[PDB]
């Protein structure tokens, strides 16, 4: 069950090294980037799986509003409405534990 | 990914490329 996040890391590393705007907006690279970030956001929104939540959070929590964080917060809303309370608490504990800039993780 | 960018950059215009 750990192979999932292994390959997640091994793939997403080859996409967003530093920013999302390092590849110019409105360009094929940027366009595919917005496509894939939407794909993860929705698939996870349905899934409500933690590890994906963190991964997309820290990659989001590098540059302020570079990966369309309105979708990010909306995904939080549609997740926190769904799911069992214990599942939500598990996600919250995981994203709390990932806390240990470094600040911006929880902040956003 | 921009690793390849500068790798091809420094030998596509043959400059030290600070």
């Amino acid at each position: 069950l750990e192979e999932l996040r292994r390959v997640l890391e091994q793939l997403i590393v080859a996409h967003f090294p530093m920013q999302s705007r390092e590849f110019p907006p409105g360009t094929p690279r940027f366009n595919n980037y917005v496509d894939c970030m939407k794909k993860f956001l929705d698939a996870l929104e349905l899934s409500q799986s933690p590890m994906l939540l963190e991964l997309m959070t820290e990659v989001l929590c590098r540059e302020q509003q570079h990966v369309m964080e309105e979708l990010f917060q909306s995904s939080f809303r549609r997740i926190a409405r769904r799911g069992s309370c214990v599942t939500q608490v598990g996600l919250l504990e995981s994203v709390y534990e990932m806390f240990r800039t470094r600040q911006s993780f929880v902040d956003r | 990914n921009p690793a390849e960018n500068f790798r091809v950059l420094v030998k596509q215009k043959k400059a030290s490329f600070e």
